[PDB]
RNA sequence: UUUUUUUUUU
RNA sequence: CGUAGCUGUAGAUGAAUGCUAAUUAUAGAGUAU
RNA sequence: UUUUUUUUUUUUUUU
RNA sequence: GGAAGCUGGAAGACGGAAUCGUUAUUAAGCGCCAGGUAGUCCUGGACACUGAAUCC
């Protein structure tokens, strides 16, 4: 301390870092409450409004229980949403009873939404809704940006650190208090991401992925008629009256706030201090996530850059064996940002695959199949991966949607080389033979939508697919085609098509399959069974885009007619049935592009 | 408060240029196709000489050259008193670029041919 | 193509000069109504134009030093209607005109359009298979809404190109222009 | 310290406090300080979250010399000035040298002295002196004790112009001269070519001799081999002729070597390009009226200049503009030599932090009573403008 | 400054980048356009077609570009050289307006203009000669040195031009004359210029002098990388004395200073590439090195596949022999490299290698062959390097496939001749009928006939053959044999402009009709 | 009651 | 829209606006000091 | 709306 | 006849006395145009904003 009564100003030089080590679901949680019953009943109009419904809750929570739903389906729906959620978790002859038990709860998780949107929830409710959805790992892209306005206002407001805690008993038993004050500052640095990694689109957004459309911007059109149609003389008119009714046309609009922008720009700052405390693998995969952001944090300050930077030197210094569990998702987040330490990054991370690989028997069975669970639910806490891989039947089912999902992050770079050829017919050749057995039947078959994903990056990167077909054999016409048209006029056709990506999206609509005939073409680049199949494919895939072939975005329907008019693409295709008067069309909507030059970009010429 | 413009801070009496960045009111457009008269004179090709005299820099300056400028320049902003309401004066720019991008006269900062706009 | 074209809409305005005299207008142009071959008659929709009026001053008897004033008023009326696809124009434009009385004048404000190149595409769909290896209510217009909502638009379009360009071509003293002589 | 310390007031002590601001408090804080009766009080600032994501890049600067590190300086549009009360006495504890200048503006708007010159650039004798004496008052013991380089000795003109840069305005007398001169080896055809090459080699011999006789640029010959930066007592001595030749050479000598971190913070920087309040013959017509601009000035032109904070290998610049003396307007960020990804755009005071505004004034004896209930009603009227808070609370009883 | 750049990872993996940003740009506005064009220099891929459909709108939307842009947009083509004819319309459409009398546009516009095509005489050269002869009073040192690598290059020069810059320097270097003041600012600014201009055959009594050291006891000039500048200077017509004050130097004989791995075998070995200099007795002790660098594993994939093909030319001065060093020792398993970025550059080498063998007893002389066990045993190594080369064909800059079609054509021709494997389909798909972005040739000023030109594909790329002109102009020991079908003179260095003239002959008969070829336009080492 | 821009400053 | 709020000057003992070698606009013509 | 703005209000009208 | 630049030492700080009247969006201030069939008023007609007090 200084000489003149106050602190001395050397203390102040550096940041302080930040915690977030703990993380428990709300299963242990119950069990102590349940035990500490005999302790917590030891503790003015308003004196008995905090007492008689303080102690109702205690007794009941251990409203029927999980039964008499339907009738019953405020407080109340908060409260029941516990049980069903932590009914849930507890999984992690036999499989008819458990499934009647299992599906009841699932049905009625949903039920339970339908009331709870309907009535905006208080502060004191919505945050316990949010963290039991992190836990259960079940989100809602509806209802998640309803709820992060309420955890916003609040946490601003006045009464922040003055006010107690909040009456259900529920934080009695946690590590924090100070009401939300210090509840939201030590919460665990696995959920912070959410709220920066939150999707704000809405339905109506498909102008990436299915095709074009044209969105309303006129709801409401009032037109009148000969019974309420105004008098001649209106100056009595206004005599009749109680009151003034009509007035000059003066309406307001709404004015969109921060939207729970203001709260996640605070939270980004939690994570860059968590980087050079030297923590867990595990702990720093939720910084990567935040700093890979693309609509959020955009690039208002000049701060990702240097989180990232720091983050990378931290990450190459470490030793291999805590690495290399921790490899699908740090590469899958640092592949979608582009920095100067990108070569020296990738680098480390490439030398340790040939080592895991090698030790898990890829070129015993029982060494590649657990390797492959613990990076599928037990590493991801809640991603959702290209092809939405998330947090093994009979053979080689599971494991395969890992290992195609990784080559794609390698080959995503935009720095430098993304890898060497020797690697790629490696790597190629490891799931070649893997994907050979795998049982040639059910829904359990590889859908379009991540098969896309493998096909999008050797698109871009300059690397040609190898002749291997082996892959295109064990998918999509296989199971993905014929079971469709199995489970249940010239407009039938446009639905029979449409109706596949309505609910279950096996495609994702014009995105995935429209670079699956551009793939076909180019593969055996050069040119004076594979010739067969690649005819069945290319004809069979052509004539489920060309009755939708008005509804499309110009962009896509510039590469679906490009890859028809050449030399690899089958004959009698482009005859004057549907191709010939459909190709004008598209010339005279768009005049501006090349005519005659039609098949410049990929005809002919291959490339 | 007692800003130039008003509210919607406008500005009738300037024009812009397409070439380089340089604006000028309608004032200084007089004075600028006097003094560059000999570059006009020589690109066309006693009556038709004039207006020698008022190219004078030192000239402009005095009394008689203060005149002179007046003289040229109406005031278009000022008229009767009977022009009010939706009959109010327009920006007279329209006709001022016609006749400084048909003159051929050099802009001060780089010289171009005509290269004056509106704005 | 003349033969191409046909009537979009038809805007008909009245100017009445009395309240009475436009209320004998709008009874005699329902009466008109619901006498076509059609099943559902032409409804036109109705928009007020307000209520013009003038009232000009005069000094008041003579020999005063103004004192008092005398003032005459003269009132006026306006109405406006909206036509959509008018099929039948004989049983359109003969009501309109048949339904007038008294000084009560009309302005008509025709509305043609001309179609490009028919759309004319989409032939019989391929077809394949695996290898295996009413509502009409009484008084409101029988057209679609949406042929309405893309008419509109155009008709606000042309009205604000209309004033925005008359307001520039309006100064005193036509044909004066600043030191042009 | 940290992120779970955001809007709180950190005493200071008032005589520390003068010692480490010697020119004065930053902003419009000296108006607030005077309200309060009590002498002895503290003084406290409030952290902004503003200041926290700045004072993280200066900490892993500091630590890099010892491409990773910012290079640039940063700027704050939009109470983006109330973080420099609290930035600049910290830098400054921490061994750093820091530029102050709060109100740059005073040598463009007071009395003083201009003399036309050649290079077109107008100086200030009597306001060149007031520089370097008040950055003096607490940066020395460091600036005699900094070495000085050999390699820009004397470039610079008595302006402050560079000499490549001085010597051009001489350029277009020189080409007549030269041109007049020519007919005595143009008069004493041989192959059409050699001929002409042969008296255009004369102009070249010419000209080369021309540009290094007739020019004689001012040496600092005062000081023939200098030893240190601070040593430099002989401006301060003559005013009249060395005033503006030794405020560039050391404005110059901080970008070269390196030893000791810098910094320069230059305060309501939107006031700098208008036109000042001097009267001169330099009108394009109507565009001043006779004014002399306040960027074509000596001293506001060597704080109007972004775009060379790259040549700071030592540190960077930084500026902010909150007042009110000129409409922002559209205020164009990319003209200017800032660029879109370094601007810090602050907000309105959020619900947490008024409140403790409210409760810092209570305890400095400030408001006569300010009842709880009324506390939320307060902030739709003002807004949570720290400038129509301190204002609509002084002015009634508050509360 | 930090660089950083955001993917549209909106969906994942949804669209195709290079056909979104086709559409767009035929409909867009000045500024975009500019931003757009920046993405393809930094890209991995590139599209002939999207390159010409970028270059036609340019001429079109050159009404409100602002001169600054224009020359940003034209510096963005020094990489990767590529031109389309009507490039050149929108360039001398506003080059006059450009004319402001600027500094460093001298440099900027001169060295941009040096590449593509050019020096187009009552367009363009007519107002840029004019403007820089005058302009001689105003020349910095560095932009001086800068401008000297500029004329070097050109073709057809004329007299008043190469004597403005003559003597510039000499003016110049003289205020300097009267240890890092002279070491490495005096001699720096005498050889590089003198180089420049003795390029050109043209010399002066007033340069020679000055240039020269005028005291034989100044040692320690530059290391051994640099002092080839004043080498490359003479031995050109009658030039002498500069080499070394009496042959006898001490650290330029003697296995120069210090010749070792640390950073060093590259550098001098790049340096000799530029310089038209052939390794003598002295400097034939380069060689020796690479037997024991090439047996380290990280000089073995690092900077041995840079090394034999940026100096393949003149075999008797890197490699013993041509196959034994050629080879592939231990290359079996080490065969990848970077998947393509290092993998090509062998097969170059291997290529020309072949036409030394065979035009070296066979009407040529100047040597004799090896063995016929030497052909063999190449065979063995361009057989198992082309098929490695098929996945990755893709992942090739424009820059990357022009020179592959050169080395690629020759391969064409012994096999046949009376053998490689892959023959058959990779050198008869893509290799032997290429159709990548062809940039315009460099044609000098001095025929005058301009107004009829044409286009022709060949080897070259592009040719001037004119209808009216078509296959009618352009189309003693040193002239009989070497001016006939070699036609190649043993300045510049022949072993590359011998490979491309004869090509040129051949494509513009097998297809073409044009005959009564006068090939001459020999330009500058 | 009044703002920079087509480039020649270490 | 005007007195705005806000904010620089002199917290005016000295802010009165007519007199006229000289021009702006309408009109066929309003001219001479 | 933490990549949003950068700001005084009139005498007929969104039928 | 209207307005404007420049120039400026036209006549006035007298009188708390006295005569003209306002039934509050009254009174007191400030700003705009419609007609007077080229321009051409400090009056009359006509609209809008700030808007206090007393025993009436």
């Amino acid at each position: 301390l200084l000489d003149t009564g106050e602190i001395v100003p050397g203390a102040f030089a550096s940041v302080k870092k930040v915690g977030d080590f703990p993380l428990l679901p709300l299963s242990l949680l119950l069990s102590r409450l349940k035990e500490r019953r005999q302790e917590l009943l030891r503790d003015f109009a308003r004196e008995e409004e905090r007492i008689q419904r303080k102690i109702k809750i205690l007794e009941l929570l251990a409203s029927q229980g999980a039964i008499g739903d339907a009738k019953r389906i405020h407080a109340d729906a908060v409260n029941l949403l516990l049980l069903l959620a932590a009914e849930a978790e507890t999984l992690a002859e036999e499989r008819q009873l458990w499934r009647l038990k299992c599906e009841g709860n699932e049905e009625k998780w949903n039920l339970c939404i339908s009331r709870l949107k309907e009535l905006a929830l208080d502060h004191e409710d919505s945050f316990l809704v949010f963290y039991a959805m992190c836990s259960t790992n079940r989100f809602d892209a509806v209802l998640l940006p309803a709820l992060l306005e309420r955890l916003e206002a609040s946490f601003f407001s006045s009464q922040a650190l003055s006010k107690p805690l909040f009456h259900p008993i529920f934080e009695v038993w946690d590590p924090p208090c100070e009401s939300f004050a210090a509840l939201i500052n030590v919460l665990p640095l696995s959920a912070k991401a959410v709220v920066v990694t939150a999707d704000r689109r809405s339905e109506r957004e498909r102008r990436e992925n299915e095709g074009w459309l044209a969105p309303p911007e006129a709801p409401p059109l009032v037109l009148p008629n000969w019974q309420t149609m105004h008098p001649v003389d209106m100056e009595a008119w206004e005599k009749k009256q109680r009151r003034v009714v009509r007035t000059r046309h003066v309406k307001a609009k709404i004015i969109r706030q921060a939207d729970g922008r203001k709260l996640a720009a605070t939270m980004a700052l939690h994570g860059r201090q968590a980087i050079h405390r030297d923590a867990a693998v595990s702990s720093l995969v939720s910084v990567a996530a935040m700093c890979a952001s693309n609509s959020q944090r955009a690039l208002r300050g000049e701060l990702l850059p240097e989180t990232l930077n720091l983050l990378a030197a931290e990450l190459l210094g470490r030793s291999a064996d805590a690495l290399s569990p921790h490899l699908l998702s740090l590469s899958f987040l640092l592949s979608q940002s582009s920095v100067s330490l990108t070569e020296r990054l990738f680098l480390h991370l490439e030398a340790v695959l040939r080592g895991w690989l090698e030790e898990n028997g890829f070129v015993a069975s029982e060494k590649r199949r657990k390797a492959s669970e613990e990076q599928l639910r037990n590493l991801p806490p809640g991603l959702n991966v290209f092809g939405l891989v998330q947090s093994d039947t009979e053979s080689a089912l599971w494991e395969s949607r890992v290992l195609a999902a990784l080559l794609s992050s390698f080959l995503r770079v935009d720095d430098y080389r993304p890898s060497l050829d020797f690697v790629l017919l490696l790597s190629d050749a490891l799931r070649n033979s893997l994907r050979r057995t795998a049982v040639l039947h059910e829904k359990d078959v590889l859908s379009l939508k991540e098969t896309g994903a493998l096909l999008s990056s050797f698109a871009t990167s300059g690397y040609a697919v190898p002749p291997s077909l082996m892959a295109c054999l064990v998918e999509h016409f296989l199971y993905d085609v014929d079971l469709f048209l199995t489970s249940s006029s010239s407009s039938s056709a446009e639905e029979a098509e449409q109706l596949s990506q309505s609910f279950f999206c096996s495609s994702r609509g014009r995105a995935t399959p429209g670079d699956c005939a551009t793939l076909l073409h180019s593969l055996a680049s050069p040119s004076p069974n594979l010739e067969k199949l690649r005819f069945e494919a290319m004809t069979q895939a052509w004539r489920l885009v060309a009755p939708v072939l008005h509804l499309l975005q110009p962009p896509c329907k510039l590469l679906i007619l490009n890859s028809l008019q050449t030399a690899h693409a089958p004959p009698d295709v482009s005859s004057t049935a549907f191709f010939q008067r459909s190709l004008e069309t598209f010339l005279r909507d768009n005049p501006d592009v090349d005519s005659s030059l039609l098949g410049s970009l990929f005809g002919t010429q291959g490339r | 408060a007692r800003r130039v413009g008003g509210i919607g801070r406008r500005c009738f009496l300037t024009l812009h240029c397409s070439a380089c960045s340089f604006f000028f009111q309608t004032s200084d457009a007089i004075k600028l196709i006097l003094t560059q008269q000999h570059h006009i004179l020589r690109k066309k090709g006693a009556s038709k000489f004039s207006l020698l005299p008022l190219a004078d820099a030192s000239l402009l300056l005095k009394r008689r050259g203060a005149l002179v400028l007046r003289s040229l320049h109406g005031d278009p902003l000022v008229g009767s008193r009977r022009q009010r309401g939706e009959f109010a004066p327009q920006a007279p720019t329209a006709e001022m670029a016609k006749m400084l991008n048909k003159s051929c006269v050099p802009c001060p900062r780089c010289k171009r041919e005509g290269r004056w706009e509106e704005g | 193509a003349l033969s191409a074209y046909s009537l979009r809409s038809l805007i008909v305005t009245y100017n009445s000069r009395n309240r009475s005299s436009m209320n004998a207008t709008i009874e005699n142009l329902k009466n008109a109504l619901r006498w076509t071959s059609p099943s559902e008659s032409s409804s036109p929709s109705s928009a007020p134009s307000s209520a013009p009026s003038s009232a000009p001053s005069s000094s008041w008897s003579p020999f005063k030093y103004k004192y008092a004033l005398r003032h005459y008023v003269f009132e006026d009326h306006r109405y406006a209607f909206a036509f959509y696809d008018v099929n039948s124009v004989q049983e359109v434009v003969s009501a309109a005109l048949g339904a007038m009385a008294g000084e009560t004048c009309c302005s008509c404000r025709f509305s043609w359009r001309f179609a490009g190149r028919p759309p004319v595409s989409l032939p019989t769909p391929p077809r394949l298979v695996p290898s295996s290896r009413a509502t009409v209510l009484r008084g409101h217009c029988p057209t679609d809404k949406e042929f309405i909502r893309r008419a509109l638009e155009e008709e606000q379009a042309v009205e604000r190109i209309r004033k925005k360009l008359d307001k520039k071509q309006l100064q005193w003293f036509p044909g004066k222009t600043p030191w042009a002589p | 310290v940290g992120v779970e310390d955001v809007g709180r007031f950190r005493l200071f002590d008032r005589h520390r406090l003068v010692e480490l601001l010697p020119e004065g408090l930053a902003g419009e804080l000296s108006r607030d300080v005077e309200m309060i009766p009590s002498a002895t009080s503290p003084i406290g600032v409030m952290l902004r979250k503003a200041t926290l994501e700045l004072q993280m890049q200066l900490e892993l600067f500091a630590r890099v010399h010892a491409l990773a590190a910012v290079q640039r300086g940063f700027l704050l549009d939009g109470g983006k000035s109330c973080v420099l009360n609290y930035l600049i006495p910290w830098a400054r504890e921490n061994n750093w040298l820091v530029v102050y200048e709060p109100l740059p503006s005073r040598y463009a708007r007071e009395i003083g002295d201009i003399k036309r010159s050649s290079a077109g650039v107008y100086i200030q004798s009597s306001f060149s002196q007031e520089f370097l004496e008040r950055l003096g008052r607490f940066n020395r013991r460091l600036l005699e004790e900094l070495p000085v380089a050999r390699r820009c000795y004397g470039q610079a003109a008595l302006d402050g112009v560079h000499r490549l840069y001085a010597e051009r305005s001489y350029h277009s007398l020189l080409e007549k001269a030269l041109e007049k001169d020519l007919d005595e080896i143009r008069e004493q055809l041989d192959s059409q070519l050699r001929e002409e090459i042969l008296l255009a080699r004369e102009r070249l011999a010419l000209w080369h001799t021309y540009r290094r006789e007739v020019s004689i640029p001012s040496m600092k010959s005062r000081l023939p081999n200098p030893a240190s930066v601070w040593e430099i007592a002989e401006f301060g001595l003559q005013n009249e002729a060395f005033a503006t030749q030794a405020l560039y050479e050391v404005w110059e000598q901080l970008k070269k070597q390196t030893q000791l971190n810098v910094l320069i913070a230059v305060d309501e920087w939107n006031e700098c390009f208008p036109v000042s309040e001097y009267v001169s013959m330099r009108y394009e017509g109507t565009r001043f009226n006779g004014h002399i601009p306040a960027f074509h000035l000596s001293t506001p032109r060597l704080l109007s200049r972004f775009d060379d904070a790259q040549q700071f290998q030592r540190g960077l610049k930084i500026c902010a503009t909150s007042w009110r003396r000129s409409n922002r307007r559209d205020y164009r960020p990319d003209l200017l030599g800032v660029r879109q990804e370094e601007i810090r755009t602050v907000r309105n005071f959020s619900p947490l932090e008024f409140a403790n505004f409210v409760a810092y004034y209570h305890k400095k004896k400030i408001l006569h009573e300010f009842p709880r209930e009324k506390l939320d009603y307060f902030y739709m009227l003002s807004g949570g403008n720290g400038f129509q808070a301190r204002r609509l609370l002084a002015s009634l009883y508050g509360g | 400054f930090s660089s950083l750049r955001l993917s549209q990872k909106d969906a994942r993996g949804s669209g195709y980048l290079p056909a979104q940003r086709f559409l767009s740009l035929l409909k867009a506005s000045p500024e975009e356009y500019r931003s757009l064009l920046r993405e393809a220099t930094q890209a991995k891929i590139v599209d002939p077609a999207f390159l010409r459909v970028a270059s036609q709108r340019f001429f079109a939307l050159s009404d409100r570009f602002y001169p600054p842009e224009i020359l940003d947009i034209l510096s963005d083509f020094a990489s990767f050289p590529y031109s389309d004819e009507a490039l050149l319309a929108a360039v001398a459409g506003r080059l006059e307006d450009q004319l402001v009398e600027p500094s460093p546009k001298r440099l900027a516009a001169l060295l941009s203009l040096s590449a593509r095509l050019g020096l187009c005489h009552p367009s363009i050269r007519d107002p840029l000669t004019k403007h820089i002869e005058e302009k001689m009073y105003a020349f910095d040192a560095a932009l001086l040195d800068s401008l000297c690598r500029t004329v070097g290059s050109l073709l057809s020069p004329r007299l008043p031009l190469l004597d403005g810059l003559a003597t510039q320097a000499q003016l110049l270097a003289s205020d300097l004359r009267a240890d890092e003041v002279a070491q490495r600012r005096y001699i720096a600014l005498l050889f590089r210029c003198l180089e420049g201009l003795s390029r050109q055959r043209y010399s002066q009594s007033a340069l020679v002098d000055a240039c020269v050291a005028c005291a034989e006891q100044h040692g320690q000039a530059f290391p051994l990388h640099d002092t080839l500048r004043a080498v490359a200077a003479a031995r050109r017509l009658d030039l002498a004395g500069i080499e070394e004050p009496l042959r006898r130097s001490d650290m330029a004989d003697k296995v120069n200073r210090a010749t070792d791995r640390g950073d060093q075998l590259l550098a001098l070995l790049r340096h000799l590439d530029l310089l038209r200099l052939r390794d003598s007795q002295l400097l034939q002790k380069v060689s020796e090195a690479v037997e024991l660098h090439s047996q380290k594993a990280a000089f073995l994939a690092t900077q041995l596949p840079e090394a034999l093909l940026h100096l393949t030319r003149l075999a008797p001065a890197d490699l013993r022999l041509p196959v034994a060093l050629l080879s592939q020792p231990s290359l079996l398993a080490m065969a990848p490299r970077l998947s393509a970025a290092q993998l090509q550059q062998l097969l170059s080498a291997s290529a020309l290698v072949l036409f030394q063998h065979i035009q070296r007893r066979e009407g040529g002389q100047g040597g004799d062959p090896l063995i016929a066990r030497e052909a063999e045993a190449l065979a063995k190594t361009v057989e198992r390097f082309l098929d490695l080369l098929k996945p990755q064909f893709l992942s090739l800059n424009l820059r990357d496939r022009r020179a592959l079609k050169e080395a690629a054509s020759l391969f064409l021709v012994e096999a046949k001749g009376a053998a490689l494997a892959p023959k058959t389909v990779d050198f008869c798909c893509f290799l032997e009928e290429a159709d990548v972005a062809p940039p315009l040739p460099l044609a000098p000023s001095g025929g005058v006939d301009f107004q009829s030109v044409g286009l022709v594909e060949a080897c070259s790329r592009l040719v001037l053959c004119a209808d009216a002109r078509f296959s009618e102009t352009r189309n003693e020991t040193t002239t009989c044999k070497l001016g006939g079908v070699s036609t190649d003179l043993p300045v510049s260095i022949t072993p590359q402009a011998a490979s491309s003239l004869l090509l040129t002959q051949l494509a513009l008969i097998r297809r073409g009709i044009l005959r009564h070829e006068i090939q001459t336009c020999i330009p500058p080492p």
